[PDB]
C-alpha cells in the first residue's frame, strides 16, 4: 500500500483492490489514547 | 538613511541598533556610508537637536579601504561631522578588539 | 564571552531621557556572513543583539535588486515609531505586502487577485531600486511610496517603474514643489496635497512616454515535397 | 444600380474614414508625446553636460 | 477531547492534518507545479492556503509595525471558522482575504473591499 | 459620408490644438528642468570651492 | 544549518522521484490505451477510403474543397498541441514544425491563418506575437470524435468563405476565408519515434492508376454523396491526427 | 559606472543578472530540463549558455596544453560583443561556436565553421 500510494487511480484491478485495502487496515491500526484493547479483540479487529 | 528600501520597510531611529549582515560586496558598507552621507543637510541646519555627528570605526580593514572611505566622505562633504576610528588589518589583535 | 564583547558594546547605543540632555548614539554594525549562514555564531549573537538587521543577500544583489535587502528577513524592532507620519500612511504595509508578495511569487512560479498581488509586487520591488550615491529625501521617498503603494504604478510598464518614478520626482521637484515643502514642515501628507500629487501624477502619466511606445494613461523550412500532402484517390488513368 | 453600388462604396468610406480619424487623432497625439519627451530629454542631457562641465572647470 | 472538547479537538486535527499535507505537497507544487496534483489535492492546497493565512491575525502589540489595530476573536467563533475553512466553505474567497484579520466579520468586510463577496 | 468627413476634419482641428497645448506644456517643462538643474550645478560649483 | 538544509533537499528530490516515477508509469499505460484507440480507428478511414475513391472515380473532380485556389494568399495551419506539460520536447517540437512551416508559407505570399488545439501552444505563439483565430482545448488527453467534428467544420467553413473573399476583401459572403487548410502534429511512429509532421488537409488533391469490372450504384447521384461525404473525410483525418498526436504526447 | 563608464557598467549587469537567473533555474533544470520553463525563461537560459561559453577564451598560457594560440580581445570589443550577446543578436548561432574563442571576428569565423553563419 505504501509503495502503491506513493506512486498514486487507472490501475490494474489487483493494484486498486491493494490500495482500497491497505487504506482501510491504515485506518485499522489507528487507536485512541488510553485504550489499550484486550488480545481477543485485536485478533478480531484485524481480522 | 536616504535609501526608500530601509526608510520604508525597515525604518531607523535615532538611539536605535541596526544590523547591516551580508555577505562579501553585498553593499553594506555602501548602505553604511550612504548614511553617512545623507546627514549632511542635518548638519548644514545648525541645529544640534537636528544634527547628526558620525563615526566610522574600520575594524581590520585594508588600510587603503579606509582611505577610499575617507575620500568618499570628502567629496560628500561628511568629513565635516564625522570621525574615522582605523584599526586596519596589519594593527595588533589588541587596537582590532579595542577600536568599536 | 563573546556575546558579552557584542552586548555590552551595543548596548551603550541609546536614546536617552530628557533628563540626561535626550541625546542619543544609533549603531550600525556590520556582520559578514559566510556562504549567506546567518547561522553562524556570531551572526547569531549580533542578530539577537540588536534592534532589528537589514539582511542583504548576493542572490538579490545579481538579480538587480540593489540594495539587495532581503525584505522577508530584514526588520526593523522600533517600526512605525522611527518613520514621520507620511511615511507610516504611505508605507504602512509595504514590509508586509513584499513578504507575502515574494511567497506568492515563489509559489506561482491564475485568479484575478493573484496576478493583481504578482503585479503590484514587482512593480513595488521594481520602485524601491536605488543606485549608490543616490539619496532621496524623505518626502521625496514618501511621494515615491505614493506612488508605488496606492496604484499609481499599475498603468505603467514594469521596465519603466524606475524611470517613471525618477521623471515624476523631477517634475515635482520643478514645478508642484510644495508638496514636498508640505511634507518636509507638517511630516505628514495633507488631503488636498494627495488630492494635487494625485492630479499632478495623473497630468505627467498623460505626458508620460513608454520605453516600448505605449501610453500609460490609466527559420528554414520543410522541402516542399516533404509537406506531405492529403490527396483524394482516383481509380482513373490520367487524361 | 450604381445608385445601391455607391450606397455600398460610401457606406465602407464612412466607416473606415471613422477609423481613419480616430487613428489620425492618436498618432498625432502619441507623436506629440514624443516629442515632448524628446525635448525633455535633451534638456536634460543639456544640464547634465553643463552641470557635468561647471564642476570640472570648479574643480581645475 | 477531554479538556478543549470534541469540536475543537477536530477542528485543531484537522487543520492540522490539512497543513501536514500542505507541506508534503509543497515540494511537488515548487518543482513540477500545482496542475500535476489531483484535483483532491489541488482542493487540499486551496483550502490549506487559506488555512495558514487565516491562523495569522492582527495583534494589539503588532500596532507598532503595522498600523493596523489589534482584534481579538472568540474561541467559540475561531472553532466555527476554522470548521468552516476545513471543509471549504469559503474556497470562492480570494487568500488575501484571509490575511490579518480577526473573525469572519473581518473575513466577509475584506472579501468585500477585494470585490469578492461571504 | 458627410458627417465623416465632418468629423475627420473636426478630430484634425482638435488635434492640431492639443498637439500644440502638450508642445507648449513640454516646452514650459524642459525650460524649469533646465533653471532647476542648472541652480543645481551653481550650487555643487559652490561646495567645491 | 547546512545538514538541516541538505536534508530538506534530499526530501524534496525523493517526493519528486517518487511522483515521476508513478507519472512515468501512467504514461506508460496511458501510451497502451492511445495506441488501442489508434488501431480501433483504423477501419472506418481505411474503409471511407475506398468510400471516396469510388464516388470520385463515378464523378466529376469539381469539387469546391478540390479544386486551388488561383493566387493562393492565405494558407490555414492547424497546431496540435498538448494541454499538459510534462512532456519534455512534444510541444517543443511541434512548434519548431510550425515555424519551418509559416516560414515557406510566407516563402510564397502565404500569410498563414492560426488554429491551435492544446494549450501550450497558446502560451507559445502569444510570446511569438502571433494571433489565433480559434482554439481548442481540454480534450488532447484523449480526443474523441466530436472534437475532430467541430476543428474540421470550422476550418472547412473558414476555407470554404475564402472562395468569395476577392484580396484583402471578404466579397459577398462577408467572412473573410483561407486559401489551405494545413495541419501540424506529431505522428506517432513508434516508442522511440515521434516527429512532429506538417500536412495540407485542403485543398485536396488527386492521383490516379489506370485500374472496372463491375460499376457501383449511387443513391441519389454520385454528386450529392461525393458532397455529403468529403467533409467527413476530412473530419476523420483530422480526428486520426488527434489520435495520432495523443499517442505521440504519451 | 564613476570609473568603467556607463555602457561598460550596464553591460557587466546584465550580463551577471543573465548569469545569475541562469543559477537561479539550475534546481528546475537539473530535473525537467528547459521544456517546463517559460518562454522568457528559456530564451534567457539559451542566451545565458552562449554568454557562459563566451566568456572563455584561448589563453596565451593554453597553447602549451592544447596547441591553439591565445588571442587578446580589447576591452570596447569585449563590451560591444557582450552587449550583443545580452540582446540576444547571435541566437541562431549555436553553443560551440562560442567556445574558447576571442572576439567577433572569431565568432564569425567558428560559425562559419559549424555550418552557420553571423
Ligand atoms: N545600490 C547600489 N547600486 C549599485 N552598486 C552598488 C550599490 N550598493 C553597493 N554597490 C556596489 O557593490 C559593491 C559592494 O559594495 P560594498 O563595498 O559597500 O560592499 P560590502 O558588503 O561592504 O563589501 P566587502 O565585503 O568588500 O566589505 C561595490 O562595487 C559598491 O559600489
Ligand atoms: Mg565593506
Amino acid at each position: 500500500y505504501r509503495e502503491l500510494e506513493a506512486f498514486a487511480s487507472d490501475l490494474d484491478a489487483a493494484s486498486k483492490a491493494q490500495l482500497d485495502r491497505g487504506a482501510r487496515l491504515v485506518e485499522l491500526l489507528k487507536q485512541p489514547q488510553y485504550s489499550p484493547l484486550a488480545v481477543e479483540e485485536q485478533v478480531v479487529a484485524i481480522f | 538613511t536616504g535609501i526608500k528600501a530601509i526608510d520604508a520597510m525597515t525604518p531607523i531611529g535615532r538611539g536605535q541598533r541596526q544590523l547591516i549582515i551580508g555577505d562579501r560586496k553585498t553593499g553594506k558598507t555602501a548602505v553604511c556610508v550612504d548614511t553617512i552621507l545623507n546627514q549632511r543637510e542635518a548638519w548644514l541646519t545648525g541645529d544640534p537637536k537636528q544634527q547628526v555627528r558620525c563615526v566610522y570605526v574600520a575594524i581590520g580593514q585594508k588600510g587603503t579601504t579606509i582611505a577610499s572611505v575617507k575620500r568618499a566622505l570628502e567629496e560628500g562633504g561628511a568629513m565635516e561631522y564625522t570621525t574615522i576610528v582605523a584599526a586596519p588589518a596589519s594593527d595588533a589583535a589588541g587596537f582590532k578588539w579595542l577600536a568599536p | 564571552d563573546v556575546f558579552y564583547l557584542h552586548s555590552r558594546l551595543l548596548e551603550r547605543c541609546a536614546k536617552l531621557s530628557d533628563e540626561l540632555g535626550g541625546g542619543s548614539m544609533t549603531g550600525l554594525p556590520i556582520i559578514e556572513t559566510k556562504a549567506n549562514d546567518i547561522s553562524a555564531f556570531i551572526p547569531t549573537n549580533v542578530i539577537s543583539i540588536t534592534d532589528g538587521q537589514c539582511f542583504l543577500e548576493s542572490d538579490l544583489f545579481n538579480q538587480g535588486v540593489r540594495p539587495a535587502i532581503n525584505v522577508g528577513v530584514s526588520v526593523s524592532r522600533v517600526g512605525g515609531a522611527a518613520q514621520i507620519k507620511a511615511m507610516k500612511e504611505v508605507a504602512g504595509s509595504l514590509r508586509l505586502d513584499l513578504s507575502q508578495y515574494r511567497e506568492l511569487e515563489a509559489f506561482a512560479a491564475l485568479d484575478a487577485a493573484s496576478k493583481a498581488q504578482l503585479d503590484r509586487g514587482a512593480r513595488l520591488v521594481e520602485l524601491l531600486k536605488q543606485p549608490q550615491y543616490s539619496p532621496l529625501a524623505v518626502e521625496e521617498q514618501v511621494v515615491a511610496i505614493f506612488l508605488g503603494t496606492q496604484g499609481h504604478l499599475d498603468s505603467v510598464p514594469v521596465e519603466d517603474v524606475q524611470r517613471f518614478e525618477s521623471e515624476l520626482l523631477e517634475h515635482v521637484k520643478a514645478s508642484h514643489s510644495d508638496i514636498f515643502d508640505g511634507i518636509r514642515e507638517t511630516k505628514k501628507l495633507s488631503e488636498e496635497a494627495e488630492e494635487k500629487l494625485v492630479s499632478v501624477i495623473n497630468e505627467f502619466k498623460k505626458g508620460f512616454q513608454a520605453s516600448d511606445g505605449s501610453s500609460v494613461v490609466v527559420a528554414e523550412a520543410l522541402d516542399p515535397e516533404d509537406l506531405e500532402k492529403e490527396s483524394v484517390k482516383v481509380r482513373k488513368p490520367a487524361p | 444600380e450604381a445608385m445601391l453600388a455607391k450606397t455600398a462604396a460610401d457606406n465602407r468610406k464612412s466607416a473606415e474614414q471613422v477609423a481613419a480619424a480616430q487613428a489620425d487623432y492618436e498618432k498625432e497625439m502619441a507623436e506629440a508625446r514624443a516629442q515632448a519627451s524628446a525635448l525633455r530629454d535633451e534638456a536634460r542631457a543639456a544640464g547634465r553636460s553643463v552641470v557635468d562641465e561647471k564642476r570640472a572647470q570648479a574643480s581645475g | 477531547p477531554a479538556i478543549v472538547g470534541d469540536e475543537h479537538y477536530r477542528v485543531a486535527q484537522e487543520v492540522i492534518r490539512i497543513l501536514q499535507r500542505y507541506k508534503d505537497l509543497q515540494d511537488i507544487i515548487a518543482i513540477l507545479g500545482i496542475d500535476e496534483l489531483s484535483e483532491e489535492d489541488k482542493q487540499l492546497v486551496n483550502r490549506a492556503r487559506r488555512i495558514e493565512r487565516f491562523l495569522s491575525q492582527n495583534m494589539m502589540a503588532a500596532e507598532q509595525f503595522t498600523g493596523q489595530p489589534g482584534s481579538t476573536v472568540p474561541l467559540k467563533e475561531t472553532i466555527e471558522a476554522f470548521d468552516k475553512l476545513t471543509k471549504g466553505e469559503f474556497d470562492h474567497l480570494p487568500e488575501q482575504a484571509f490575511f490579518l484579520i480577526g473573525g469572519l466579520d473581518d473575513l466577509a468586510k475584506k472579501a468585500e473591499s477585494l470585490g469578492a463577496k461571504l | 459620408l458627410a458627417d465623416a468627413d465632418a468629423m475627420h476634419a473636426k478630430a484634425l482641428a482638435d488635434a492640431k490644438a492639443e498637439s500644440e497645448k502638450v508642445t507648449e506644456e513640454a516646452k514650459q517643462d524642459s525650460e524649469r528642468i533646465a533653471a532647476q538643474l542648472s541652480e543645481q550645478a551653481g550650487s555643487e560649483a559652490e561646495r567645491i570651492k | 544549518a547546512t545538514l538541516r538544509e541538505l536534508r530538506g533537499r534530499i526530501r524534496s528530490a525523493g517526493s519528486i522521484k517518487k511522483i515521476t516515477k508513478a507519472q512515468e508509469l501512467i504514461a506508460t499505460s496511458r501510451i497502451a490505451k492511445a495506441q488501442a484507440r489508434v488501431e480501433a480507428a483504423r477501419p472506418y478511414a481505411a474503409e471511407i477510403t475506398n468510400m471516396l475513391t469510388e464516388l470520385a472515380g463515378a464523378s466529376a473532380l469539381d469539387h469546391p474543397l478540390l479544386v486551388e485556389r488561383k493566387q493562393p494568399k492565405r494558407a490555414g495551419v492547424l497546431v496540435v498541441s498538448s494541454d499538459r506539460g510534462l512532456c519534455g520536447a512534444y510541444n517543443a517540437n511541434v512548434l519548431r514544425r510550425a515555424e519551418e512551416l509559416f516560414s515557406l508559407l510566407r516563402d510564397e505570399g502565404k500569410d498563414p491563418v492560426l488554429y491551435v488545439v492544446g494549450r501550450k501552444a497558446l502560451g507559445y505563439f502569444s510570446f511569438r506575437q502571433r494571433t489565433v483565430v480559434e482554439s481548442w482545448t481540454g480534450f488532447s488527453e484523449r480526443p474523441t470524435y466530436e472534437n475532430a467534428r467541430e476543428i474540421a467544420d470550422t476550418l472547412v467553413n473558414a476555407f470554404m468563405a475564402g472562395a468569395d473573399d476577392e484580396g484583402d476583401d471578404a466579397g459577398a459572403d462577408g467572412i473573410l476565408g483561407v486559401d489551405e487548410l494545413h495541419i501540424v502534429f506529431t505522428e506517432f511512429r513508434s516508442m522511440l519515434s515521434q516527429t512532429a509532421v506538417a500536412r495540407r488537409a485542403a485543398p485536396m488533391e488527386v492521383e490516379y492508376v489506370g485500374e472496372p469490372r463491375t460499376l457501383y450504384s449511387f443513391e441519389p447521384d454520385p454528386e450529392t454523396l461525393f458532397d455529403a461525404l468529403l467533409p467527413r473525410y476530412i473530419a476523420t483525418r483530422v480526428y486520426a491526427a488527434l489520435l495520432e498526436a495523443a499517442a505521440s504526447e504519451s
